[PDB]
C-alpha cells in the first residue's frame, strides 16, 4: 500500500524540481492538481495500519514493527515537500 | 395618544438584509424617521442606516431593510456581540442593545449512497444558500473525518452556482471501518455547518442471506409472555436453503452505544430450518428470571440481543446474524401535545390536540385518550373540570379535545392518559402539563382564530382569520395592526381597522411565495388610557404547503413498471423557470435522505404554537423584539432549548 503512492511522487519530484511543466497539451495547473491527488489518495493508504500509538503494522491488526515505521517515515518524509 | 411600535428580529444576522417595520398611531402630520444600525457600546460606526416616510397614504407604516456587512465588523481578537438598533425622529429617539450572529445560510451535503465498501469512491455535493435563500456563492471547505476524529481530507471549492461539486472521495483498499462524517464550512466571516454522515462496512458476500424479522419492534405486555421470532436464509433471488440448524441466543442490553450484553445462559434455543421458515417463540418473562429484573416496570428502555447461527445441512455452511436491540418497552405509546400553546386567554376556549405516538414513532389511530383538567384560579383555589374522552384518528394520529374555561381562570393543570382497553392502568401512557394565562394590567386580552386549521395553506389563495379582543375597553380599540414573519424575517405588516360596535371580526391576508415552509402571524392592538398605553398581542403559527418557487418535476420516458437491463431510456426535466438541476440515481436497496424543510425551517426564530405570558412574550417568542412607549421588551436572551413539535 506505500507502492502505490511511490511512482507518482518520483514523477512529481521530477515535474516539479526540474520544472518540466511544458510538457502537456492540458492546462499544466490542472495536470498538476491530479497528480497530487493520487499522493494524497495514497497517503490516505497507510492510515488504516497505523496502531493506537502512532506506530505502523505490517498485516492487519498484526503486531507494530521497527521495520515498516522507518519504511513509512521513510516514504511519508518525502511527499511532505509537495504534500502537506 | 402617540405611541409606535418598531419591530425587528430577535437576532441580527451578520451579511442578511433585515427588515425593520416601524408602525406609528395616532399622529395627523406626516413626518419621517432613520433607522440606524450604530456600534456598541460607542454609537460611532453606523454600520447601515435607512429612511422611512410614515405618511397618510402608508397608514402610518413603513419599512427600512438594513444591513451589517462582515467587511465592518472587528474579527481576529472577538466576535462583535452587540450593536444597537436606534431610531431618531422628531418625535422619538429610542435605542436597544441587539445581539447579532454569524450563523448566516445553509449547508446541504449529498452523498449518493449512505453505505460505502471499500475501494469504491465517495461522491458529494454541497448545495449553499444564504439566509435569504439563494445561492450563497461563497467558497465552501469540506472536511472529512474518520471514525478516528482524525483530519484525513480537507478539500475547498468555490462557489459560482449554489451547487459546489467537490471531487469523489476515494475509499482506500483497505480503510478504517465505522462512521464517517463530513463537516461542511464557509471559509470566512460566518459560523455556519453542515454535517453529513456516511458508514463504511467491509464486504464479505454469504454463502446464503440469513434475516431475522421479528414480530414487533419493541416488546410490552403482550410480547412479554410470548414473542414469535421468524428466521428466513435463501443463496440468491429464489435458492432458498432446505434443512439448515439454528441456534439462537438471547443477552440484555442497556443501551445501543454500550456494547457489553449480560447473556441469558438458559434461554438457547435449538430448533430445525424447513425450506427457509423456522418460527420460534421467547417467552421473556421467565427467561430473565436471572439477572432477576421480575416485572415490566424493570427492564425499561433496555434492549434484547437475538444472535442466531443458522447452520446448513447440505454444504455444512455457518451464516450468522444478529438484532441489535429490541426495546423493552413499558407502554407501547409516547404522548406530546401537537400545536398547542401553554398559554390561555381568560373567557376563551383552549384547543388541545394531543398526539399518540407508538415507541418507534407512528401515529397510531384508534387509541382512547382521556382528558382530565384542574383550573386554579387567582386565589389558588382548585376547581375540577369534567373529564373528556377522545379518538386518536387514524390520519395523523392527533386527538382533539377543548376546554372552555371559566373567567377568572389562572393556571390549568391538566393530565392527559391513554385509555386502551387491553392494558393495566400502570402500563398505559400518561403525561402531565400545565397551561399559565396570559397576565395583563387593566385585564384585556386577544385571541386571534385561524380558520381552516385541519388543512395546510395552499400559496396563491387567502387566509381567512378571526379576531377577537376581550376588553373592558373595546370601544376604544381602533386598529388592529399584524405582522408575518417567515424564516425570521417579518415580510408583511398591515391594519385592519376596527369596526366600531361588531364584537369580533375577521382580516383578511393573502399568503404568498414568502411564506412557504410555515410562518407566524402577529397580531396586537393598542388600548390608551389615562396611564400608559399598553400593546395587546396573541400570535399564531402556520403551516403554509410545500410549493417550491419553480415546481421541477423529472420523469422517464417511457413510463413502464418494468424495463430491461440495459434499456435506453430519456429523463424528462421540466422546470418553471431557469435553473441547476443536480441528478442522482440511487439504488434504494441502501435504505433499509433528503428531507429538507423540516432543516430548512430551522432559521426560524421563537418556538411554541404562539402565545405568551405578558405581551412581550407573545413579540419574543415569534421571533421579534420591539421597542415602544407603551410597554418595554424586558425578555432575557437566555439558550432555551425548547422541544415543541408543531406538526403531525
Amino acid at each position: 500500500e506505500l507502492m502505490s503512492v511511490v511512482p507518482v511522487f518520483y514523477v512529481f519530484h521530477y515535474l516539479e524540481t526540474g520544472n518540466h511543466w511544458n510538457i502537456f497539451h492540458s492546462d499544466p495547473l490542472i495536470e498538476k492538481q491530479k497528480l497530487k491527488k493520487k499522493l494524497k489518495e495514497g497517503m490516505l493508504s497507510i492510515m488504516s495500519y497505523r496502531n493506537a500509538d502512532y506506530s505502523y503494522s505490517v498485516w492487519k491488526g498484526g503486531s507494530a514493527s521497527t521495520w515498516l515505521t522507518a519504511f513509512a517515515l521513510r516514504v511519508l518524509g518525502q511527499v511532505n515537500k509537495y504534500v502537506e | 395618544e402617540q405611541t409606535y411600535v418598531i419591530s425587528a428580529p430577535k437576532i441580527f444576522r451578520v451579511g442578511a438584509s433585515e427588515n425593520i417595520v416601524i408602525q406609528v398611531y395616532g399622529y395627523t402630520e406626516a413626518f419621517d424617521a432613520t433607522i440606524s444600525i450604530k456600534s456598541y457600546p460607542d454609537k460611532k460606526f453606523s454600520y447601515s442606516s435607512g429612511h422611512v416616510h410614515l405618511s397618510s397614504e402608508n397608514k402610518f407604516q413603513n419599512s427600512a431593510i438594513l444591513t451589517i456587512q462582515p467587511k465592518q465588523l472587528p474579527g481576529g481578537q472577538n466576535p462583535v456581540s452587540y450593536v444597537y438598533l436606534e431610531v431618531v425622529s422628531k418625535h422619538f429617539s429610542k435605542s436597544k442593545r441587539m445581539p447579532i450572529t454569524y450563523d448566516n445560510g445553509f449547508l446541504f451535503i449529498h452523498t449518493d449512497k449512505p453505505v460505502y465498501t471499500p475501494d469504491q469512491s465517495v461522491k458529494v455535493r454541497v448545495y449553499s444558500l444564504n439566509d435569504d435563500l439563494k445561492p450563497a456563492k461563497r467558497e465552501t471547505v469540506l472536511t472529512f473525518i474518520d471514525p478516528e476524529g482524525s483530519e484525513v481530507d480537507m478539500v475547498e471549492e468555490i462557489d459560482h452556482i449554489g451547487i459546489i461539486s467537490f471531487p469523489d472521495f476515494k475509499i482506500p483498499s483497505n480503510p478504517r471501518y465505522g462512521m464517517w462524517t463530513i463537516k461542511a464550512k464557509y471559509k470566512e466571516d460566518f459560523s455556519t455547518t453542515g454535517t453529513a454522515y456516511f458508514e463504511v462496512k467491509e464486504y464479505v458476500l454469504p454463502h446464503f442471506s440469513v434475516s431475522i424479522e421479528p414480530e414487533y419492534n419493541f416488546i410490552g405486555y403482550k410480547n412479554f409472555k410470548n414473542f414469535e421470532i421468524t428466521i428466513k436464509a435463501r443463496y440468491f433471488y429464489n435458492k432458498v436453503v432446505t434443512e439448515a440448524d439454528v441456534y439462537i441466543t438471547f443477552g440484555i442490553r442497556e443501551d445501543l452505544k454500550d456494547d457489553q450484553k449480560e447473556m441469558m445462559q438458559t434461554a438457547m434455543q435449538n430448533t430445525m430450518l424447513i425450506n427457509g421458515i423456522a418460527q420460534v417463540t421467547f417467552d421473556s418473562e421467565t427467561a430473565v428470571k436471572e439477572l432477576s429484573y421480575y416485572s415490566l416496570e424493570d427492564l425499561n428502555n433496555k434492549y434484547l440481543y437475538i444472535a442466531v447461527t443458522v447452520i446448513e445441512s447440505t454444504g455444512g455452511f455457518s451464516e450468522e446474524a444478529e438484532i441489535p436491540g429490541i426495546k423493552y418497552v413499558l407502554s407501547p405509546y409516547k404522548l406530546n401535545l401537537v400545536a398547542t400553546p401553554l398559554f390561555l386567554k381568560p373567557g376563551i376556549p383552549y384547543p388541545i390536540k394531543v398526539q399518540v405516538k407508538d415507541s418507534l414513532d407512528q401515529l397510531v389511530g384508534g387509541v382512547p385518550v382521556t382528558l382530565n383538567a384542574q383550573t386554579i384560579d387567582v386565589n389558588q383555589e382548585t376547581s375540577d373540570l369534567d373529564p373528556s374522552k377522545s379518538v386518536t384518528r387514524v390520519d395523523d394520529g392527533v386527538a382533539s379535545f377543548v376546554l372552555n374555561l371559566p373567567s377568572g381562570v389562572t393556571v390549568l393543570e391538566f393530565n392527559v392518559k391513554t385509555d386502551a382497553p387491553d392494558l393495566p392502568e400502570e402500563n398505559q401512557a400518561r403525561e402531565g402539563y400545565r397551561a399559565i394565562a396570559y397576565s395583563s394590567l387593566s385585564q384585556s386580552y386577544l385571541y386571534i382564530d385561524w380558520t381552516d386549521n385541519h388543512k395546510a395553506l395552499l400559496v396563491g389563495e387567502h387566509l381567512n382569520i378571526i379576531v377577537t379582543p376581550k376588553s373592558p375597553y373595546i370601544d376604544k380599540i381602533t386598529h388592529y395592526n399584524y405582522l408575518i414573519l417567515s424564516k425570521g424575517k417579518i415580510i408583511h405588516f398591515g391594519t385592519r381597522e376596527k369596526f366600531s360596535d361588531a364584537s369580533y371580526q375577521s382580516i383578511n391576508i393573502p399568503v404568498t411565495q414568502n411564506m412557504v415552509p410555515s410562518s407566524r402571524l402577529l397580531v396586537y392592538y393598542i388600548v390608551t388610557g389615562e396611564q400608559t398605553a399598553e400593546l395587546v398581542s396573541d400570535s399564531v403559527w402556520l403551516n403554509i404547503e410545500e410549493k417550491c418557487g419553480n415546481q421541477l418535476q423529472v420523469h422517464l420516458s417511457p413510463d413502464a413498471d418494468a424495463y430491461s437491463p440495459g434499456q435506453t431510456v430519456s429523463l424528462n426535466m421540466a422546470t418553471g423557470m431557469d435553473s441547476w438541476v443536480a441528478l442522482a440515481a440511487v439504488d434504494s436497496a441502501v435504505y433499509g435522505l433528503e428531507r429538507v424543510f423540516q432543516f430548512l425551517e430551522k432559521s426560524d426564530l421563537g418556538c411554541g404554537a404562539g402565545g405568551g405570558l405578558n405581551n412581550a412574550n407573545v413579540f419574543h417568542l415569534a421571533g421579534l423584539t420591539f421597542l415602544t412607549n407603551a410597554n418595554a421588551d424586558d425578555s432575557q436572551e437566555n439558550d432555551e432549548p425548547c422541544k415543541e413539535i408543531l406538526r403531525p
